[PDB]
Order: C-alpha cells, then sequence, then structure tokens
C-alpha cells in the first residue's frame, strides 16, 4: 500500500 | 510497532518477516536471484481466520460489493503521521487499478465477519510484468492492504498476507512487488514524497503544509502562483489513436531504470487513456504531427479529519512522464498548471526517475513520507531512487 505524506 | 527508519528498524524483531522468503535487514545482497525455488505443489486450503470470520472474494463488478470496500478504505485505511488525512480512494478508481489486464476476482481478497457481513479487512493482487536489473519476471503487486481498525494488532495482516501469496502461488506466480510507509525487510529502494502547492491557503488552513519560517500568506501565494495555461506548444489530452506511440515512449524511456513495469500496449491503455478524476495524460504533438512526450497523473484525494469546514484534499499524484524533445522542467511545468486548472489542491511526487532534476526547480517541498519499494521472494542489490521506474495506486 502506500503512504501519506506531507511537507517537512 | 512499525519503524520509520532503516536504523530504527534494525532494532526490531519481526515476528512475521522472518518467516518470509525475503532478505534480512542487516544483510548486504550481492546475488541476483528468488530467495527460495518455485513450489510445485500449493496448499489448497485457505488459511485459518480468527474465530467469527470468513474470507470472501469481491466481486468489483458488483456496485454494492464496491462500495463496501470504498467504505472499508475511506474508514480505515492509510492515514498520515498525526492522524489529521486519509485516503479517499474513489469507487471508479478502485476499479481502475484493481481491473487492469489479467486481473482476477479470487486476488480481490477481502475479511468479512459472519454474522454481520461487515467487511473488515483487504488485501489485493493485481499481474504484472516486472523488468528488474536484467531480469523480466512476470509477479504481482500487492496492494491495499488493510485492517480495520476494531481488527489491529491481532495478527490479521500476517493472515492476509499468506493468504494472497497462496492463492498467488495458485496461479504460478512466485514473486511480488509492493510499497509501504514502513520498514520492512527488506527495501529494494526508498523514495521520499515531494509537495507542491497548488491553493496554498487551503494547505496551511488544514495543517497539510505551514507556512515557512519568515514569509506571509500572501507572500507564499505569490511564490507558488502558476500561469493560467500551460506553455508547451501541441499539448493537448491523450486519445485512442495515441496508445501505440504512448506505449513506445514509455517503453523505450523505462529502460534507463533499475526496477521498471514492462507493459503490453493493453495494459498503456489501461494505465494512461484519460477517465476523468482518475487518470490525466497529456501528450505533445508536434508541428509534424509527431508525439513526442507525454505526461500524467492520477487523481487521490484525502479525508481531513475532524474539520468542521474542510473535508477533502484533492490531490494529484506524478504517474509517467516520459521526455524526448519537451524538457522534463517545461512538462512537469504544464503538469502543474493542468492540475491547478482541474482544482487540485497540491500535487505530489516521487524523487524517483528523474524527478529530482525538477522537484527544487519548481517549488516541491520535501515530505517526511518516506515510500519504500519491496519484492517478495527475489534477490537482489538495492537501487537508489532516481533508479526506481515504478509508479503504484
Ligand atoms: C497495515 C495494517 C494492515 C497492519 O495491520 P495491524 O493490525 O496494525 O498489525 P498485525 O497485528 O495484524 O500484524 C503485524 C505484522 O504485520 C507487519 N506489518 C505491519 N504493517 C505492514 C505493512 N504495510 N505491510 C506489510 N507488513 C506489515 C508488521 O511488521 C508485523 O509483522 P512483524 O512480526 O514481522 O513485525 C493496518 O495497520 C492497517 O490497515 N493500516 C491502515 C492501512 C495501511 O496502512 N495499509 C498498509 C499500507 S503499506
Ligand atoms: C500495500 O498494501 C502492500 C502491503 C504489502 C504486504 C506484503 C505482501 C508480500 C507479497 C505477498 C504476495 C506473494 C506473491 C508470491
Ligand atoms: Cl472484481
Amino acid at each position: 500500500g502506500g503512504c501519506f505524506s506531507k511537507p517537512k | 510497532g512499525p519503524a520509520k527508519t532503516m536504523e530504527e528498524a534494525s532494532k526490531r524483531s519481526y515476528q512475521f518477516w522472518d518467516t518470509q522468503p525475503v532478505p534480512k535487514l542487516g544483510e548486504v545482497v550481492n546475488t541476483h536471484g528468488p530467495v527460495e525455488p518455485d513450489k510445485d505443489n500449493i496448499r489448497q486450503e485457505p488459511y485459518t481466520l480468527p474465530q467469527g470470520f470468513t474470507w470472501d472474494a469481491l466481486d468489483l463488478g458488483d456496485r454494492g460489493v464496491l462500495k463496501e470496500l470504498y467504505t472499508l478504505l475511506n474508514e480505515n485505511y492509510v492515514e498520515d503521521d498525526d492522524n489529521m488525512f486519509r485516503f479517499d480512494y474513489s469507487p471508479e478508481f478502485l476499479l481502475w487499478a484493481l481491473r487492469p489486464p489479467g486481473w482476477l476476482p479470487q486476488w480481490h481478497c477481502g475479511v468479512r465477519v459472519v454474522s454481520s457481513r461487515k467487511l473488515v479487512g483487504f488485501i489485493s493482487a493485481i499481474p504484472a510484468n516486472i523488468h528488474i536489473y536484467d531480469t523480466e519476471k512476470k509477479m504481482v503487486e500487492i496492494n491495499f492492504l488493510c485492517v480495520h481498525k476494531k481488527l489491529r494488532s491481532k495478527r490479521v495482516a500476517p493472515v492476509l498476507i499468506r493468504e494472497i501469496t497462496r492463492r498467488v502461488h495458485l496461479e504460478g506466480i512466485f514473486q511480488a512487488v509492493y510499497t509501504a510507509g514502513v520498514v520492512l525487510p527488506k527495501p529494494v529502494g526508498t523514495c521520499r514524497y515531494w509537495h507542491r502547492s497548488l491553493n496554498p491557503r487551503k494547505l496551511i488552513e488544514v495543517k497539510f503544509s505551514h507556512l515557512s519560517r519568515n514569509m506571509t500568506m500572501q507572500r507564499t501565494m505569490k511564490l507558488y502562483r502558476l500561469p493560467e495555461t500551460p506553455k508547451t506548444a501541441g499539448l493537448r489530452p491523450m486519445e485512442t489513436k495515441d496508445i501505440p506511440v504512448v506505449h513506445q515512449l514509455l517503453t523505450r524511456y523505462l529502460k534507463q531504470f533499475h526496477l521498471t513495469p514492462v507493459m503490453s500496449q493493453e495494459e498503456v491503455e489501461h494505465w494512461f487513456y484519460p477517465q476523468e478524476n482518475i487518470i490525466d495524460t497529456f501528450v505533445v504533438e508536434n508541428a509534424n504531427g509527431e508525439v513526442t512526450d507525454f505526461l500524467s497523473f492520477y487523481t487521490l484525494p484525502s479525508t481531513i479529519m475532524n474539520h468542521p469546514t474542510h473535508k477533502s484534499l484533492k490531490a494529484a499524484y506524478s504517474f509517467y512522464n516520459v521526455h524526448t524533445q519537451t524538457p522534463l522542467l517545461d512538462l512537469m511545468s504544464d503538469a502543474l498548471v493542468l492540475a491547478k486548472m482541474k482544482g487540485f489542491d497540491v500535487f505530489n511526487a516521487l524523487d524517483l526517475m528523474e524527478n529530482k532534476t525538477f522537484l527544487e526547480k519548481l517549488k516541491f517541498g520535501i515530505g517526511d513520507g518516506n515510500l519504500q519499494y519491496y519484492l517478495y521472494n527475489w534477490k537482489c542489490p538495492s537501487m537508489g531512487a532516481e533508479k526506481v521506474g515504478l509508479v503504484l495506486q
């Protein structure tokens, strides 16, 4: 499955 | 508990994954081949679920069953680090991702409560020809592993993995490729998400992104403003007549990378022919009528949890971008404009393939999430992100 990222 | 770093993972002991044919986290791999031979007899019976649960292969052609899968993922699938956002795969997107050419109903492996019939678990495989270094292999792509929140930490994920492995083995396939935001034994490559603000005011309002150290809101918006129309000559949506040339361009372009798909022309049609709110593909047809480039991004919105006013984040994800005449940076610049035009709030892209050549110049901000790439029952040296040429939904 995927990974939810958001800006550091 | 899952580790996010190779150093924090190397402390950990992997009860399930030690039993699997994957390399150990610590060991270094100087070989190319299967971890174990193919099995010539496969277990015929489904693995035992805990009392009160049953297997059920989901017929996604039934509108009601597809809606059940949407709800399970909408309520229990991947969240960000801080439990603020969750993937909101649409029903139509799930059909696109789970019924490509060669899909099998038994590979839509769900778990139901015996009494209520409530869908509480899911895992999926789709067939894919995968080129890894110098070997081309028929494999499966594993995706959408989901255990209901009320069922977590009960060892239900390993039985889902073993059951889909059994069902894939029954079809004569013994390797798989999959991604994860956690570290497991053992990544073939580590990719990093980057993010390009398109509606920076909504992103900051919902705390997806944050104002940089010394920048106003007015300044952040001027920084991220984009033209209203793309600049590249001859850019237009992909059409049926473009399927062969898109297949040709993609096949040649991917040869420079070490982990790539190998798509038939039918698979190129499925994965790239534009479907509104699912997949967008734009080709560059030049002054001679020749298609020389194309860009693509898929639609994956996210639920914003516990917000009274903003309910959803509309994200576009970089898919496959092939350049042979148009510079990649011009190509991706037009992708941003097109995404902005279509109402997306953010444009996401990984640092794989040649993406690092444009991420910073186009004002992407590095993300907090790694995407680890893994192979099942295949031993090979790891590779840098720029050598990964495979994008999954
Ligand atoms: C991911 C998920 C299915 C794991 O289920 P869980 O109930 O929390 O963990 P379980 O008790 O069932 O079993 C844990 C085992 O599964 C492993 N595991 C955990 N997450 C995993 C993942 N994404 N992929 C493969 N294995 C995973 C663990 O490493 C552990 O094995 P180990 O003994 O070798 O360490 C569940 O947390 C979930 O649905 N999360 C939201 C959706 C999601 O993240 N899907 C996976 C996307 S990569
Ligand atoms: C995202 O949901 C991926 C979750 C990865 C689970 C591990 C899958 C391991 C491979 C199983 C198939 C084996 C085929 C031989
Ligand atoms: Cl189906």
